[PDB]
């Protein structure tokens, strides 16, 4: 199927306690793979999956200073837009970006994004045809401005068509063992009493890969929409990923209801009662 | 634009005693980003904890992983204890292995 | 790879 290359980057100021604290994480589909943190003890671009310990010293040194150059420039950011919503030094703010690709199953370029935000809010974004800015608020239309006038957008296309699609092909090569593997979820049922003849059914599916997931409640081929609880994906420490889903029924009919679980590597999707 | 976090504690595999797993505080839709995320063992903070898989949702909360090896047994207690500027009171969610 | 960002 489709695969994506997706870095999230934070800048978090600190006044009276020294420089911003800057981070970014990289991600190839759901697997954590490189991490630069401007807190650890010698700060570099560190691997944090086996697969790019491959990878020689020239591409650490590298990401290492472009992760250095990037630190700077969103240290300087944060100022700038103390600045443009005239704001006091005194305060903690946020920048956040989500930047990267996706490509398609024949490895070509499905979608490129590079979104901005600031104390949680959309501030600016590159739209679909990676050419145009959309920006959120006036203070967004100084740094549009600014980005037309550099010619920012042509560059940022230049790396999403080209640079981020070609890397994003190596470290599938690279780690595809890892990468391109499927592991298929494990699925049990669990009971729990509710005061007045109610009872929940909590459905778990454990030890999966790839995140996408799908858990539904039926009672007689009907998908149940009522009474329902999820948790949201969760990875498990192990670069695998777990889920549940609960429907309170009353007590007695536990045998009526089922669970089906749905993933990429289930030949056939699963069904299972209480028991 | 505050948000607080939702802290949710679990075992990798269904706990069996003596049987080696994995316990995770996984953190979610939080910010502002600034975070104090501890893992406890019969009330003493458990060393040598991980944080990964960082990363944000659409509408821009953060997540984070917490996580470290363990074995079960019968009468150790496990939790996670998390600070944020969201919260009055630093805030434990106790890991429930019947759940 | 990650890219080298602007300043805003």
């Amino acid at each position: 199927g489709p695969h994506s290359l997706r870095y999230f980057v934070t800048a978090v100021s600190r006044p009276g306690l020294g420089e911003p604290r800057y981070m970014e994480v990289g991600y190839v589909d759901d697997t954590e793979f490189v991490r630069f943190d401007s807190d650890a003890e010698n700060p570099r671009y560190e691997p944090r999956a086996r697969w790019m310990e491959q990878e020689g010293p020239e591409y650490w040194e590298r990401e290492t200073q472009k992760a250095k150059g990037n630190e700077q420039s969103f240290r300087v950011d944060l100022r700038t837009l103390l600045g443009y919503y005239n704001q006091s030094k005194g305060g903690s703010h946020t920048i956040q970006v989500i930047s990267g690709c996706e490509v398609g199953s024949d490895g070509r370029l499905l979608r490129g994004y590079q979104q901005y935000a600031y104390d949680g809010c959309d501030y600016i974004a590159l739209n679909e045809d990676l050419k145009t800015w959309t920006a959120a608020d006036m203070a967004a239309l100084i740094t549009k401005h600014k980005w037309e006038q550099a010619g920012e957008a042509e560059r940022l296309r230049a790396y999403l068509e080209g640079t981020c699609v070609e890397w994003l092909r190596r470290y599938l090569k690279n780690g595809n063992a890892t990468l391109l593997r499927t592991d298929s979820p494990k699925a049990h049922v669990t009971h729990h009493s509710r005061p007045e003849d109610k009872v929940t059914l909590r459905c778990w599916a454990l030890g999966f890969y790839p995140a996408d997931i799908t858990l539904t409640w039926q009672l007689n081929g009907e998908e149940l929409i009522q009474d329902m609880e999820l948790v949201e994906t969760r990875p498990a420490g192990d670069g695998t990923f777990q889920k549940w889903a609960s429907v309170v029924v009353p007590l007695g009919k536990e045998q009526y209801y089922t669970c089906h679980v749905y993933h990429q590597g289930l030949p056939e999707p699963l069904t299972l009662r209480w028991e | 634009i505050q948000k607080t976090p939702q802290i949710q504690v679990y075992s990798r595999h269904p706990p069996e005693n003596g049987k080696p797993n994995i316990l995770n505080c996984y953190v979610t839709q939080f910010h502002p980003p600034h975070i104090e995320i501890q893992m406890l063992k019969n009330g003493k903070k458990i060393p040598k904890v991980e944080m990964s898989d960082m990363s944000f949702s659409k509408d821009w909360s953060f997540y984070i992983l917490a996580h470290t090896e363990f074995t079960p047994t019968e009468t150790d207690t496990y939790a996670c204890r998390v600070k944020h500027d969201s919260m009055a009171e630093p805030k434990t969610v106790y890991w429930d292995r019947d759940m | 790879a990650v890219y080298n960002f602007a300043t805003m």
